[PDB]
């Protein structure tokens, strides 16, 4: 048995004896402040358990009880979630009207006015409309009542004590070895068959027996009230039949492999549900039920503690060629002896997945009532672009700690890593190339047509009634997708998003989901986003390639994986080390980022979103107006930013006016960040040591001298301030431009 | 040289020591010592299951038809009797369920006390109340009839749940 | 093992507690100081014993003269959150907590303090000849049985009216 579990028992006292001892994980910071510079160190060196102790079994358990630690917080977030739904919220009103009734989970005392903010949202109730999607959530799952989330809120909290429990248990009580973590084969295996196979089977069987039955009666207009609760469905069997005339039959279909059966409520059907406006609860049921398969098929691949089974060292060692040497020799030692390797996969992949599910939920919006929602979908798509771009750049930033800290050129002789850093000036050269190429062609489209609109010449620019830059691929694709039903997708019904081509599916005479036409513009627009992440992968990439040495500096790795700078020698040194990589590439990120959510924005509100009529006619948010007006920067200067703004600027003496505060707010913050970003450290310092001088001549002097903000801190602080600002101004302005509706 | 089969060899294992151990040990599931199984488990699965086979097996039987208590009506096979006896009754049935999950409960304790010493025996609960354990013969015959009755029980049960589930 | 045969022997039991028995299944004060444990057991048998009482009590007697008395046990928290006595009486229990708070953290620091010790007994019914150990033991045990019978009682009122 090589796979097995091993602890150390009271492996930390308990005490509070440390509490009163700050700075007590580093060597440096526990001798005490001598200026203020050892404060913002305590705050900065505070998770960096690898730097605090030499041992890798003692950061894993650190590590791990973190994380029992997080998930601790993010229980107690859904529990207040779930109670503030069911005690400060308008939740039954809008189950009845889903339509007219605007969610609205929260309340704001009235102190100083700031009642205002509690807008007419409906239900004889007054609140602050949320955007969170958290009504729809709910009501997929058949809650249909108040003491439901009052208990979901209550097994939060109980889960959330038990997690913070687990962690300290985890560390003080029994501390799991070294061996045990490393274990890449089991906890793969448990974490696909069991975490992502049996809680997919786990929810699909909830959707079979509670959601499914409730949201079928929800849509055949029975009210909440006469909806029988959900345990009622797994007793008398007949009561579900009714909906589903195929349990009638019961399990022994299942077994008998006569799995036809079940098409009543395990259907293929696709497209969206005409009533909700959302995915049919059968698809979904059937889809977690084939990924509950799926999973825990995968979760048996690799081999634990009987021979059958794969071991990844001996796949990794397998797969090399002519052009790569030892091929991939020596990285399963990397992902089993470095953290920083692991989260560096894990953020890139969790960050690419959040955006992925930020385009995929609004083509096909999966929960009721939901599509309808504008404010709702907009949010949640913008939020889920933002995690997905901070998680890439973060994975980036600690790739680039890994290669500063954990990588070993013993153990990388020849193999992948080894000839990736030494061929990175070409890689760097030709995404250096690919970049400028990207940016002249598309951004100089726009410049174009900017310069000849101007100058009267309205037949040279690049738009449809002139030269024309189609994106035939793509249209070539929503072809195909749009008949694939039936040919390639023989049992579907239905395509798999309406965005390809269809019918209009509005509910409650609101365009829930529509085809969406690709032009010129949208040519231009999708360059624009290619030349921008490509840009933001050059920034990133070449910070982790070039984070041990360069031709100006041998010997980076040395001076760590942040410094200011190494002189002014050379030239100028400033900014050569991987940390201010990742802190130009959070800045590209965020331009690409706000480049995205005006694309969707605008797209969205000019083309999708809209109104019918009972004949059928289609009226949009804008009119339609992104094809003609989106290929110019004064277009989006204009129709987008100047026109869109109206709702913040005028939602003074409104429930809207928070919006406008915080976008001044953030306009503010954002200018406020520049302060850091231009100055430099010197002047602040002698500024401060004026400031000294005028406090000790009256006696007035800290012990803890007073010392300007780093160099690396001015730059992180800058960074901070300016990326709240801009997400901040981003988010009022969608939000008082898509809550005034 | 299993008794049982004479073709595979019998496990080493297998000493014969627990009742109604013919060496009928194909797959040679006893022995495990991974997942915290180790025959011990098995045993006291077997013990458990056939025991609660057998008051199945009486309970179905359902001669006297008098609802086992008084103010219990009614005759039939599983599944409506089971709902019915429920609906009628609910304090009882929950009652009852309740009583079987403390023995479980403590039950469950015990079955980590015996794993970490021998002290506990497998399917032992000190519930004799005859309280015959000086001679081995009588506690060996009565607890081999016990399995094999029990056996007969699961047996039976088994013939009674296929009817009505098949096509 | 006492009572349950087969468990296996409560660890840093007996020897203390007058009210054991030697029933730890889970065996929580393993883990945990049986300070605490002791006084959480204690406080949890004397509010329920004087809950039984008060249940008891409401029913159909002894009710105080304010009209708001005709209500029934059931209903009377809600006509009391309404009155405004709950408040009140939480706010006095709240008091008496607080000052007993200080004293369970000092006994569990080492104080000496033992787990339900509040000096109170106005009547002295325990005496050096009553035997404290035999005074307790009652306590204790009537205490269980009281938050076994409040619990029963409470439920199978919801259900339907004890009497
Ligand atoms: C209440 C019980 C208790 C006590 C007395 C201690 C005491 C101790 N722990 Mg333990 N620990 C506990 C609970 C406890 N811990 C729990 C529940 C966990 C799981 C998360 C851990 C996980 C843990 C680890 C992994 C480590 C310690 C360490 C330590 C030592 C130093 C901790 C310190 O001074 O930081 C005090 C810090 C704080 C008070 C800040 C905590 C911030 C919380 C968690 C988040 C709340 C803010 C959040 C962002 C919301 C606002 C927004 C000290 C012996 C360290 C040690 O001994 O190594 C040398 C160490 O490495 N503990
Ligand atoms: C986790 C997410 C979360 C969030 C963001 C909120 C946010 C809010 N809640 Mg909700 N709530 C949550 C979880 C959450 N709650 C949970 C889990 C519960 C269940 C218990 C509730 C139950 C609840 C109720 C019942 C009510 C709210 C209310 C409110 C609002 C006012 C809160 C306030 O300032 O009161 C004042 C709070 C304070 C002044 C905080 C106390 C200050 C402490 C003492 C500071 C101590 C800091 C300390 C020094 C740090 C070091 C640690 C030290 C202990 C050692 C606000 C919108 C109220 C509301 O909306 O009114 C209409 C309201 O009535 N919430
Ligand atoms: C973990 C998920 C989960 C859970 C806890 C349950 C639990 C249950 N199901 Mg459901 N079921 C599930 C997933 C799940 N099912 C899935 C994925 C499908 C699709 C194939 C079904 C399809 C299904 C049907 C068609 C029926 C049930 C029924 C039942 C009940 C009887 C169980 C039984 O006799 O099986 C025996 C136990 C084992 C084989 C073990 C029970 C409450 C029956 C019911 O509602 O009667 C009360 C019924 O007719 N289930
Ligand atoms: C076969 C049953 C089944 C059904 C009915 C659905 C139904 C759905 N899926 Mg799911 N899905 C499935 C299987 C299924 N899925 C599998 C097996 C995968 C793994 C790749 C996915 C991955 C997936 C993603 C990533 C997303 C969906 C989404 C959706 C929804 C989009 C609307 C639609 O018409 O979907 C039609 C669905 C499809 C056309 C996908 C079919 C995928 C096929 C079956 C792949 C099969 C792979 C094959 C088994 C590989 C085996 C290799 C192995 C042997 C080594 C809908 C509810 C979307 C959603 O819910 O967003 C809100 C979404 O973003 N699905
Ligand atoms: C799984 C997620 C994860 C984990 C576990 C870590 C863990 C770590 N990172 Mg990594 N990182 C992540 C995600 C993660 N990071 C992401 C997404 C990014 C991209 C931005 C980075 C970028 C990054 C850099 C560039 C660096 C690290 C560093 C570190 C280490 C020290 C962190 C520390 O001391 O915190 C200290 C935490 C703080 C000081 C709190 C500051 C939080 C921000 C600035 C403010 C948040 C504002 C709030 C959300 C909104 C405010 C509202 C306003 C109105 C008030 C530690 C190993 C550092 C290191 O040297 O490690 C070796 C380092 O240099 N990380
Ligand atoms: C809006 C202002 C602006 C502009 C135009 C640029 C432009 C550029 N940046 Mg910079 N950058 C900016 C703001 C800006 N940045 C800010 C605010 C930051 C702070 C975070 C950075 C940080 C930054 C970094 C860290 C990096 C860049 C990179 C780049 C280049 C991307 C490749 C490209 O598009 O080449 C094409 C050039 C353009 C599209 C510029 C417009 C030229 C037009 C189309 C034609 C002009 C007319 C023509 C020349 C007429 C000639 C005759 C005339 C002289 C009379 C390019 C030089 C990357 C780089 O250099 O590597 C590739 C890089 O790594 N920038
Ligand atoms: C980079 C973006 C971009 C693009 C694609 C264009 C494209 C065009 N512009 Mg515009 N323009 C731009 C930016 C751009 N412009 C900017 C930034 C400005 C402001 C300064 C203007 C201002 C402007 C004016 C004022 C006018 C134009 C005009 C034109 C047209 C004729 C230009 C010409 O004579 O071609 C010259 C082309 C060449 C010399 C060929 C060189 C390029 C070749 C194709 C590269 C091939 C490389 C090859 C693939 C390598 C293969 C290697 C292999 C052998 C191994 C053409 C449609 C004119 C017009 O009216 O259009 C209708 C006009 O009057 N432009
Ligand atoms: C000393 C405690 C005590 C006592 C004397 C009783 C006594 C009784 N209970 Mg109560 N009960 C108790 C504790 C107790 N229970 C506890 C701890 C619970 C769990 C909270 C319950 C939950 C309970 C329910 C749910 C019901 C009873 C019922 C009954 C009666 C059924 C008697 C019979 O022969 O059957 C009986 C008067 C039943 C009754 O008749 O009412 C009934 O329906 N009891
Ligand atoms: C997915 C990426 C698709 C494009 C890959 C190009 C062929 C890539 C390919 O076939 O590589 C295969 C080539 C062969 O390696 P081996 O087969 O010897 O390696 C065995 C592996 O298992 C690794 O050990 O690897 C390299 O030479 C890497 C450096 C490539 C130098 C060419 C890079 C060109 C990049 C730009 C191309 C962009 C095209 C459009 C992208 C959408
Ligand atoms: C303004 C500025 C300073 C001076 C700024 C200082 C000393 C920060 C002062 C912080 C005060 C004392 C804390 C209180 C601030 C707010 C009232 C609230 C707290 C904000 C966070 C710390 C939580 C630098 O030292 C510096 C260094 C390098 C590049 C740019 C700059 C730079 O721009
Ligand atoms: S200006 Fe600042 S960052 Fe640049 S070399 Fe001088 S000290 Fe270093």
């Amino acid at each position: 048995t090589k796979v097995k579990i091993l602890v150390e028992r009271d492996a930390t006292a308990t005490s509070f004896e440390k509490w009163a001892k700050p700075g007590h994980f580093s060597r440096t910071l526990a001798k005490g402040p001598k200026t203020t510079t050892w404060i913002w160190n305590l705050h900065a060196d505070a998770h960096d358990f690898d730097s605090q102790t030499n041992s890798l079994e003692d950061v894993s358990r650190k590590i791990f009880s973190a994380h029992f630690g997080q998930l601790a917080v993010i229980f107690l977030w859904l529990s207040g979630m779930h109670f503030h739904g069911a005690y400060f919220s308008n939740y039954l009103a809008w189950l009845n009207n889903p339509t007219s009734i605007k969610p609205s989970a929260q309340v704001v005392w009235p102190i100083v006015g700031q009642e205002i903010l509690n807008a007419d949202v409906g239900g004889n109730f007054q609140g602050v409309q949320i955007t969170s999607g958290f009504f729809q959530l709910w009501r997929a799952e058949g809650i249909t009542s108040e003491i439901q989330l009052y208990w979901t809120a209550i097994g939060a909290l109980v889960m959330s004590g038990l997690m913070l429990f687990a962690g300290w248990f985890h560390y003080h009580k029994a501390a799991p070895k070294l061996e045990w973590f490393q274990n890449a084969e089991s906890m793969l295996n448990h974490h696909l068959s069991i975490l992502l196979g049996l809680g997919c089977l786990s929810w699909a069987g909830h959707q079979i027996h509670v959601a499914l039955p409730i949201n079928k009666l929800l849509d055949a207009g029975v009210a909440p009230q006469e909806i029988p609760l959900p345990h009622e469905f797994l007793v008398n069997r007949d009561l579900i039949a009714q909906l589903y005339p195929s349990f009638s039959k019961g399990l022994v279909p299942f077994f008998s492999g006569n799995w036809s059966e079940y098409s009543d409520f395990l259907t293929f059907k696709g497209g969206v549900n005409p009533v909700t406006g959302g995915l049919w609860l059968t698809d979904t049921a059937h889809h977690h039920l084939a990924l509950a398969v799926l999973f825990i098929f995968a979760g048996h691949m690799y081999r634990t503690n009987w021979g059958i089974g794969h071991s990844m060292k001996e796949m990794l060692e397998a797969h090399k060629g002519p052009f790569t040497g030892e091929g991939h020799a020596g990285l399963y030692e990397i992902l089993t002896t470095s953290w920083h390797a692991q989260l560096a996969i894990n953020l890139a992949m969790i960050g690419s997945l959040s955006i992925i599910v930020a385009h995929h939920m609004y083509a096909m919006p999966p929960y009721p009532y939901i599509a309808t929602d504008y404010a709702t979908q907009l949010s949640l798509f913008t939020h889920h672009v933002w995690i997905g771009g901070f998680c890439i750049v973060g994975g980036a930033a600690h790739g680039a700690i890994f290669m500063v800290r954990d990588y070993n050129p013993a153990k990388n002789y020849n193999n992948l890593l080894d000839r990736v850093i030494r061929h990175r000036d070409s890689i760097i050269s030709h995404l250096n190339w690919v970049s400028i190429f990207l940016g002249f062609h598309s951004f100089g489209l726009y410049i174009h047509n900017d310069t000849m609109r101007a100058l009267g010449r309205s037949q040279d620019m690049f738009s449809d009634t002139a030269i024309q830059l189609q994106p035939i691929f793509a249209q070539w694709i929503q072809n195909l997708h749009l008949l694939a039903p039936g040919n390639t997708a023989p049992n579907a019904l239905t395509t798999a998003s309406y965005v390809f081509g269809g019918d209009v599916v509005s509910v409650g005479s609101k365009i829930a989901i529509m085809p969406i036409k690709l032009g010129t513009a949208d040519f231009m627009v999708h360059h624009i986003h290619a030349f921008t992440i490509h840009v933001t992968a050059l920034i990133l990439l070449k910070g982790v390639l070039y984070a041990r040495s360069s031709k100006l500096i041998p010997d980076k790795a040395n001076l760590g994986f942040r410094f200011p700078c190494d002189g002014p020698g050379r030239g100028g040194t400033c900014q050569v080390s991987a940390w201010d990589h990742v802190f130009l590439g959070l800045f590209w990120m965020y331009n690409s980022l706000s480049i995205v959510l005006f694309h969707f924005s605008w797209k969205m509100q000019s083309d999708v979103w809209g109104s019918v009529t009972p004949t059928g006619a289609v009226s949009h948010i804008t009119g339609g107006n992104f094809a003609q007006s989106a290929i110019t920067i004064n277009g989006w200067l204009r129709d987008f930013l100047w026109s869109q703004a109206s709702q913040v600027i005028q939602s003074y003496g409104s429930a809207l006016s928070a919006y406008g505060l915080i976008f001044l707010g953030a306009h503010f913050i954002w200018a406020f960040s520049l302060m850091f970003l231009f100055s430099g450290r010197g002047y602040w310092q002698e500024l401060i040591e004026s400031i000294v001088w005028a406090h000790n001549k009256i006696k007035v002097a800290p012990a803890i001298q007073p010392r300007a903000l780093s160099i690396t801190q001015g730059r992180a602080v800058g960074l901070a301030h300016y990326l709240l600002g801009g997400i901040g101004t981003t988010w009022a302005f969608f939000l008082a431009r898509i809550i005034s509706v | 040289a299993s008794k049982s089969l004479p073709f595979l060899p019998k496990p080493e294992k297998l000493d014969g020591s627990l009742p109604g151990d013919v060496g009928f040990d194909p797959l040679n599931l006893s022995a495990t010592d991974e997942l915290g199984l180790d025959l011990y488990w098995f045993r006291e699965a077997e013990v458990k299951h056939g025991r609660i086979a057998m008051l199945a097996v009486a309970g179905v039987l359902f001669c006297d038809q008098i609802g086992s208590l008084p103010g219990f009506p009614s005759g039939k096979d599983q599944m409506d009797l089971f709902w019915q006896v429920f609906a009628e009754k609910p304090n009882v049935v929950g009652a009852g369920v309740v009583a079987v999950s403390i023995l479980e409960f403590i039950s469950g304790i015990a079955i980590t006390a015996g794993r970490k010493d021998g002290s506990r025996e497998a399917g032992d609960f000190n519930l004799d109340p005859f309280n015959v354990r000086a001679d081995p013969a009588k506690k060996a015959t009565a607890q081999l009839q016990e399995i094999k009755n029990g056996r007969l029980a699961m047996l039976a049960s088994m013939g009674m749940i296929a009817q009505g589930m098949t096509t | 093992s006492a009572s349950i045969p087969f468990m296996p022997k409560p660890e840093k039991l007996d020897g203390t507690v007058p009210g054991d028995v030697g029933f730890d299944p889970l065996g929580f004060s393993n883990w945990v100081n049986l300070d605490f444990l002791r006084e959480a057991e204690i406080k949890h048998g004397r509010i329920c014993m004087l809950a039984v009482a008060g249940w008891v009590a409401v029913d159909l007697g002894l009710h105080l003269p304010g009209d708001v008395h005709n209500v029934g046990s059931l209903e009377a928290h809600d006509t009391a959150v309404k009155f405004g006595a709950m408040s009140q009486i939480l706010l006095w229990t709240s008091i008496f907590e607080a000052i007993s708070t200080v004293g369970v953290v000092q006994m569990l620091n080492g104080s000496g303090r033992q787990p339900g010790y509040f000096g109170f007994d106005p009547l002295n019914f325990s005496k050096d000849a009553a035997s404290k150990a035999k005074l307790e033991l009652n306590e204790i045990k009537n205490g269980r049985l009281a938050m076994l019978a409040f619990s029963g009682i409470v439920t199978q009122a919801a259900l339907g009216n004890d009497f």
